[PDB]
RNA sequence: GAUAGUGGCCUACCAUGGUUUCAACGGGUAACGGGGAAUAAGGGUUCGAUUCCGGAGAGGGAGCCUGAGAAACGGCUACCACAUCCAAGGAAGGCAGCAGGCGCGCAAAUUACCCAAUCCUAAUUCAGGGAGGUAGUGACAAUAAAUAACGAUACAGGGCCCAUUCGGGUCUUGUAAUUGGAAUGAGUACAAUGUAAAUACCUUAACGAGGAACAACUGGAGGGCAAGUCUGGUGCCAGCAGCCG
């Protein structure tokens, strides 16, 4: 029995069949179609710099309720517009309109985090300095 | 402002000037003493950080 | 005690360069670093050959003192030493004297400048003069 | 375009971070042998593992087969030299049963402690770091030095430093100076 | 015919073949190939611009000269693209060499010293070499490891000579801004090494430890997952939360 061929000269069939099947595995598909380059706002890169258009509070999904404090960013490298969450309690009032910002992914590999709908990106650095540093009061924002 | 209110509210309590911890191998030694040398006050299920209340 | 127990280990006699080459192993006790000159002198005394016919280089202390290991050559004559030993070493010793070049960059620049003229530029100078005038 | 230099990562982290029992064991080990880090322990473990890999491989080959006879034998010899295996157990089968303690009980740390010269492991460690303690008239700075059994007879204080008889130095000297013109 | 020579390599005449479901042909490659690298029961999976070996290319395409060797670009000729200097007649260009700049970006160093070593070139032991080495910058990675060590006294835990109630505590431990002499490189620094000359190392005279220093951070403490239902604040807000929350 068993669906596969077994014979000592099958080989080719085993190969081709495996290849065919591989396309149902999502990661593999992504790798091969190259959807990290063609689609996706970051050009298959770990980080991206963009310019802040405006500051937008986003209402969280259910069980929860709280205005999340995100930022609408337009990335420098391609010109694509994305929403980016600004972490920590203050921090939204470190950003301002027309400011250069360094965005990382959220930590779900393209997918949205937690309860914040349509947001796939963090804010790491504003005007060249780390948000965390600012928050902890280790450095100051050197204007814009 | 909506943002950053809780932090603003909180009383700015300062850190107490303490005797410094002995960092490195010394720290490890200290830890060992705390745990497996002294074996001080054992309930059966041996606790690490008990609440003072 | 100062001691300074000097040893010549791994002695190759080399007629092709008119020298004797060896690993110098020197003992310190309580004294840090032997100094090259002193070592050379010691070698000379040992080997009967002149102090300028001796060359010692490439020393390292044992770690935690006590010993120094290096490399030593003793040439047959001073003339021999002069005509086989590297120039820098000779200079260090005190026999030959420093060659006075400009910084290599300057030299390169000069060379480049020279390249830009065909022949000795006396005619060129004249041309510059007369032409400049009128 | 010069020939590349070889590096090797000499330790391996655990495959599961907060295995509590394991952690406690590690801590205990550290306490026993005055270890600055879990890193040291990990290093030792890695070393052990390498040995085990070799031994297992050797075992997998037929006995009295050349490679096994050679390489395995060499390994055994090395182990005996280091002093981790005992003379009873020159076997290759016993090499698999070694366990981390035997390597730690062979450091220039522990050895120093166990020959006098110390009063506890920490003291010994301090001495080692402080450039007291020489082996073959060679001052050893390294706490995890692995004493080679035949050299274990020679562990003593340095001819430099106090303790092994030279100039007192620094604090004692200062005290002497103070005493002097008073 | 041409070539160094074989060959539809090209030309004339002739024949109708050649490849292909054991994927030809076409398309894509965010493809230089390999040695290898990461992972690591066994089998695999992914990566390999990059130190060695091949191969291409010197902005793009052509075309050639010299020569044993180049279809060479730190040779030339042209065109296209981009560009300098100009007295407007003309003239010069090619950093995917090294250094450096602009731009692009998430993303990468000094317009440093030298041929002493490694080798190479020449008519040549000598000259030349941004090949190469040497320092500068450098938490890319990797190795080794300082941030204390041993004492006393002063309050508690543990063995107990015996438990008429104690208790001496004879023996061992931890904890106190108690206190005590020892040890040291981190630094500095004479020297001497080192070195082409220097740095730094290794070696060392001299200085160099008592808490305020010569101060370890980075993340966590519901679970997964080691660690608090401690004390304030906040009150479905601010926020946290990879997931459940
Ligand atoms: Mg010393
Ligand atoms: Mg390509
Ligand atoms: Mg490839
Ligand atoms: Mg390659
Ligand atoms: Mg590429
Ligand atoms: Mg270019
Ligand atoms: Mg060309
Ligand atoms: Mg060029
Ligand atoms: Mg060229
Ligand atoms: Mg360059
Ligand atoms: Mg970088
Ligand atoms: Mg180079
Ligand atoms: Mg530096
Ligand atoms: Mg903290
Ligand atoms: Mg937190
Ligand atoms: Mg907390
Ligand atoms: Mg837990």
């Amino acid at each position: 029995g068993k669906g596969k061929p077994r014979g000592l000269n099958s080989a080719r069939k085993l190969r081709v069949h495996r290849r065919n099947n591989r396309w149902a595995e999502t990661t593999y598909k992504k790798r091969l179609l190259g959807t990290a380059f063609k689609s996706s706002p970051f050009g298959g890169s770990s980080h991206a710099k963009g310019i802040v258009l405006e500051k937008i509070g986003i209402e969280s999904k259910q069980p929860n309720s709280a205005i999340r404090k995100c930022v609408r960013v337009q990335l420098i490298k391609n010109g694509k517009k994305v929403t980016a969450f600004v972490p920590n309690d203050g921090c939204l009032n470190f950003v301002d309109e027309n400011d250069e910002v360094l965005l990382a992914g959220f930590g779900r590999k393209g997918k949205a985090k937690g309860d914040i709908p349509g947001v796939r990106f963090k804010v790491v650095k504003v005007s060249g300095v780390s948000l965390l540093a600012l928050w902890k009061e280790k450095k100051e924002k050197p204007r814009s | 402002a909506r943002a950053g209110k809780v932090k603003s509210q909180t009383p700015k309590v300062e850190k107490q000037e303490k005797p410094k911890q002995p960092k490195g191998r010394a720290y490890k030694r200290l830890l060992y003493t705390r745990r497996f040398v002294n074996v001080t006050l054992t309930n059966g299920k041996r606790k690490m950080n008990p609440s003072p209340s | 005690s100062d001691a300074i127990t000097i040893r010549t280990r791994k002695v190759i006699s080399n007629p092709l360069l008119a020298r004797k080459q060896f690993v110098v192993d020197v003992l310190h006790p309580n004294r840090a670093n032997v100094s090259k000159d002193e070592l050379r002198e010691k070698l000379a005394e040992a080997y009967k050959a002149e102090k300028d016919a001796v060359s010692v280089f490439g020393f390292r202390t044992q770690y935690g003192g006590g010993k120094s290991t290096g490399f030593g050559l003793v040439y047959n004559s001073v003339a021999d030493a002069k005509k086989f030993e590297p120039a820098y070493r000779l200079v260090r010793y005190g026999l030959a004297e420093k060659v006075e070049k400009a910084s290599r960059q300057q030299r390169k620049q000069r060379k480049n400048r020279g390249k830009k003229i065909f022949g000795t530029g006396k005619s060129i100078a004249k041309k510059a003069a007369r032409r400049n005038a009128d | 375009p010069r020939a590349p230099r070889t590096y090797s990562k000499t330790y391996s982290t655990p495959k599961r971070p907060y295995e509590s029992a394991r952690l406690d064991a590690e801590l205990k080990l550290a306490g026993e042998y005055g270890l600055k880090n879990k890193r040291e322990i990990y290093r030792i473990s890695f070393q052990l593992s390498k040995i085990r890999r070799a031994a297992r491989d050797l075992l997998t080959r037929d006995e009295k087969d050349p490679k096994r006879l050679f390489e395995g034998n060499a390994l055994i010899r090395r182990l005996v030299r280091i002093g981790v295996l005992s003379e009873d157990k020159k076997k290759l089968d016993y090499v698999l049963a070694l366990k981390v303690e035997d390597f730690l009980e062979r450091r220039l740390q522990t050895q120093v402690y166990k020959l006098g010269l110390a009063k506890s492991v920490h003291h010994a460690r301090v001495l080692i770091s402080q450039r007291h303690i020489a082996v073959g008239k060679q001052i050893v700075n390294i706490p995890s030095f692995m004493v080679r059994l035949e050299s274990e007879k020679h562990i003593d204080f340095a001819r430099t430093s106090p303790f092994g008889g030279a100039r007192p130095g620094r604090v004692a000297r200062k005290r002497a100076a103070a005493a002097g013109g008073e």
